[PDB]
């Protein structure tokens, strides 16, 4: 359910679709598989560096949520 | 203001499959609520399709496209000028499904409010994809 | 010598990025804007104000010695903000932009995104989600990036996006296009996600291609 | 005679069932008009006109009934 | 005789039930027309025509009824 | 005479069926009004006005009915 | 005799209830046709044909009724 | 005489049909209110008021009916 | 005797109520068929077949009714 | 006398029709409540309260009915 | 005696109302089946079976009725 | 005497109409429960409980009816 | 006496109206079941069970009716 997943949790649609692929990534061709990857880095700035690594991308890493 | 006959545009961030097309005769996909069918003169509307199947009949065969596919999830808009555009994250042909390779280490999930809905959707689409190959 | 080899590999990189742009360009761009314009009732009930505060997201490459493009981006945003302050959140993207903007705009830039492994739609959607979260403070969002019109010509361009709150207040008026398979309350957030993500993705592609092309040109120049 | 007149008046009374059903039809029609207007307000006038049109035709029926009634009351 | 005439006029009265149901059907039809027009205004005329068509056929029933009524009043 | 008067008062009683159907129509109309308002609240007044309009017309029917009743009670 | 004829004509009158229900069914059917046409106009003709088909079958009922009526009126 | 009184009390009894239809209309109205609230809860108050408004008018009809009833019982 | 024959033919007349309800059911069924066809035209034939299937079963009822009627007319 | 008492008790019986319609209205109301709850569960309590509220008002009507019944049985 | 037999056959006739309502229920059921099939064609067979199941249960009612009818005709 | 008993037992019979309407309301309620469950399965239990609640209240009415029946059968 | 027996058997006949309404309710229930199954097939069994549950309760009403009928036939 996309509608209730968004209503009762802060799940974006892209996240829901990604979760949906998670179970089926290996069935899909490698061309599709290579695209579903998120790897970047967030730096807090107070004239200083605090660095988080955004790689999970399905949980509260790329797309925070109410449910998480 | 209005469009003669009809034009469809089916695009993916990694390749565009039909920049604009009149040759198709009909489009059928599955929404959450039910399966929808788009043809010419179909009124303006918005749809969001989970990762289901998408079939489009062609009057004339189009090179390199099959006419029956599996998308990972998409947005569909039917504009006022008799023009429908399909935007999907990714798309592929049923024949390349390579079924029975599912659940190869990402079975593990986390028990929260969101992990529950995510597992729900995952099982729904696993089931749907298994059915599609038949 | 190193210049020549760097140029030669940058050539292939620029080719790949240009192909990726050609395939990915015009992916769902102007779509939601078009449909919204088609809705007359929206235009009747549309709220028409000028945003007092907007949020600027410059997009720069992380790798050094890529050309003068990053310099151009930081120059434009520096002009725009030094001119008037407290009207911009300045969430940067790319190492070089953040680094160049640190000293000129302390306390304006709070976080940034760097070290992107590769470009894809999920990643751009994550960036869109970040900017959307930071968008609540500001009445408008805008993106500054190089537009890759030609292999040797990159032009700075800024896109203006309305934030999630304004977008939703506008979208609730939509009636000419029905949304009942997903309900309108969900569909508005959904198409907002689409509308931001498409723009961010286009921006990333154009910036990457322009970066590679400019690096190639400057490496040829330095070899010369 | 008296009995014929009685059944005449009984029919003239039965004339009120069409009024009931016309009232119910009006309710249904205006419910549809409200929902439609909310769904797409821009063309209220059009809906409005058509709505009023329907109601006119409703009372056409109604008057026919009473016509019939009076007829059978006097013929 | 007199009693036959009585039941005859009673049937001529019963002729008003179809009018009631036709009124309700008209209400339902025009509600549907409103909803359809709001959903897709572009084809008002078509809907409109079909709507009127339906209504004509409705009153066809009605006239049949009254025909029958007059028939049983005189046959 | 007495029998005619009896059927007269019976018709005056039958006058209450339109009231029942008008009540049901009012219920349906206001349900539709509620749904319409939830869909798109901005046009309360319009819906509201139209709703009341319909309802007014309902009681027109009703009063017509009672008119007939009194008529048949005294004519 | 007279009483048999009376109940005969009363049944021939009762024949009008199917007419009422056919009118209401026609209204409902054409409302559905309108809604369907708005949802997907391209195949109007098909809907139209099916719509008309339904109505034909409706009047089948009606004629059957009157057939029955005349039968019981004369047998 | 006696029979007139009988039919009088029979009408006063028939007065209960509007109550039935008002109850059903109330049920339908409150179902619509529930659905509307679920679709868009934010505007409870408005719906609530309108709902209650409708209900008041419903029993207005009802009381009118009983008024008529008492009249026919004593006039 | 006379009264038995009277109620016999009255029942044979009452046989027409199933015809009315079958007409209404046909109308509703074909409205559903129309909307369904608009929703998904690709499988018209299937819907069509099922529709006709339903209608056949409808007339089953009707024939049963008339069977019963003749039975009670002669038994 | 005897006949008046007979019609009195017959009316007291007719008192049960509002009960039937209240049962149907309760069914419809709770169906709407179910659908609404599924549509948006978070606000169960509110719907629930309103639902129960509606039901009370329904049986209010019903009780009025029985009052009338007893009245006409003894007045 | 004779009158008892008359009312017996009248009940056996009244047995046809369930047939009417079963016909209407079949119409509604098959309309729902059509719509359901259009929403999700893949599982026609399942719907089909369930549909037929429902219809069987419908005619179950009918047979009960006729059982009762014959019983009251002979007991 | 006997005639009073006759109308008494006739009312006790009329008690069966609420049962019919309660059956129809139960059908409608459980249809709503089914559709709601498909819309949002997660809260089956909740719907279920609420469903049963409604049905209980339905038969409350029913028992009231029969209460009345026995009362009117002996008073 | 004899007339008491007549009205007794008439009530036992009236027992068939609940059967009609149960048939219609079953039709509606299974239409809802079909639509629900199409909306979310995965939980057929659940719907199925609930469906059967509803139907059982329906026939509960029916049996109550005939119970009453037999009671009134012998008491």
């Amino acid at each position: 359910c996309i509608e209730f997943a968004f209503k009762k949790a802060g799940i974006p649609i892209v996240r829901n679709f990604l979760h949906s692929t998670e179970g089926v990534i290996y069935g899909l061709p490698q061309r599709v598989q290579r695209n579903l990857a998120i790897n970047y880095t967030v730096k807090q700035y107070k004239e200083g560096k605090a660095v988080s690594a955004k790689t999970i991308k399905t949980l509260q890493e790329a797309f925070p949520s109410k449910g998480d | 203001t209005k469009k003669q006959k009809m034009e469809v545009t089916l695009r993916t961030p990694y390749k565009e499959y039909l920049a604009n097309f009149d040759g198709f005769s009909r489009i059928t996909a599955k929404t959450n609520e039910a399966s929808l069918v788009i043809q010419n003169k179909t009124p303006a509307s918005l749809y969001v399709l989970p990762p289901g199947p998408l079939k489009i009949r062609f009057t004339s065969e189009v090179k390199n496209v099959s006419g029956d596919f599996l998308h990972t999830g998409g947005w569909v808009i039917v504009h006022a000028d008799n023009t429908c555009e399909i935007n999907v994250m990714d798309l592929f042909d049923r024949k390349e499904v390579r079924a029975d390779q599912f659940e190869k280490g990402n079975i593990q999930d986390l028990d929260t409010l969101a992990g529950k809905y995510a597992a729900k959707s995952r099982k729904s689409t696993v089931r749907l994809f298994t059915k599609a190959t038949t | 010598k190193i210049t020549k080899a760097m140029k030669m590999v940058a050539a292939s990189k620029m080719k790949a990025e240009t192909s990726r742009l050609e395939n990915g360009r015009n992916f769902a761009v102007g779509s939601v804007q078009k449909m919204l314009e088609n809705e007359s009732y929206v235009q009747k009930k549309k709220s028409t104000t000028a945003p007092k505060s907007t949020l600027l997201v410059p997009i720069t490459s992380d790798k050094g010695l890529c050309g003068s493009v990053n310099s151009s981006i930081v120059r434009e945003v520096k002009r725009l903000a030094l001119n008037n302050r407290s009207a911009f959140g300045l969430l940067p993207v790319g190492e070089k932009g953040s680094s160049g903007l640190s000293r000129p705009f302390p306390d304006l830039l709070k976080s940034s995104i760097v070290n992107i492994q590769n470009v894809n739609f999920p990643t751009a959607a994550a960036i869109a989600h970040q900017v959307s979260t930071q968008g609540a403070g500001y009445d408008q969002v805008t993106l500054i990036y190089n537009h890759f019109k030609n292999a040797i010509s990159y032009v700075v361009k800024h896109q203006e996006l309305l934030p999630r709150a304004q977008f939703l207040n506008l979208f609730k008026y939509v009636t000419r296009h029905e949304a009942v398979e997903p309900e309108l309350e969900y569909s508005k957030n959904y198409f907002f996600e689409l509308y931001m993500a498409s723009s961010v993705y286009n921006a990333l592609l154009n910036s990457s291609a322009s970066e590679q092309a400019s690096r190639m040109n400057a490496m040829e120049n330095a070899s010369k | 005679m008296l009995l014929v007149k009685a059944v005449k008046v009984l029919v003239m009374g039965g004339c009120m069932l069409p009024i009931a059903f016309g009232a119910l039809g009006t309710g249904v029609l205006f419910a549809g008009f409200n929902v439609a207007l909310s769904r797409n307000p821009e063309e209220t006038e059009s809906l409005f006109n058509n709505t009023l049109m329907g109601f006119a035709l409703i009372e056409t029926f109604i008057f026919m009934s009473i016509g019939l009634g009076f007829f059978v009351l006097f013929a």
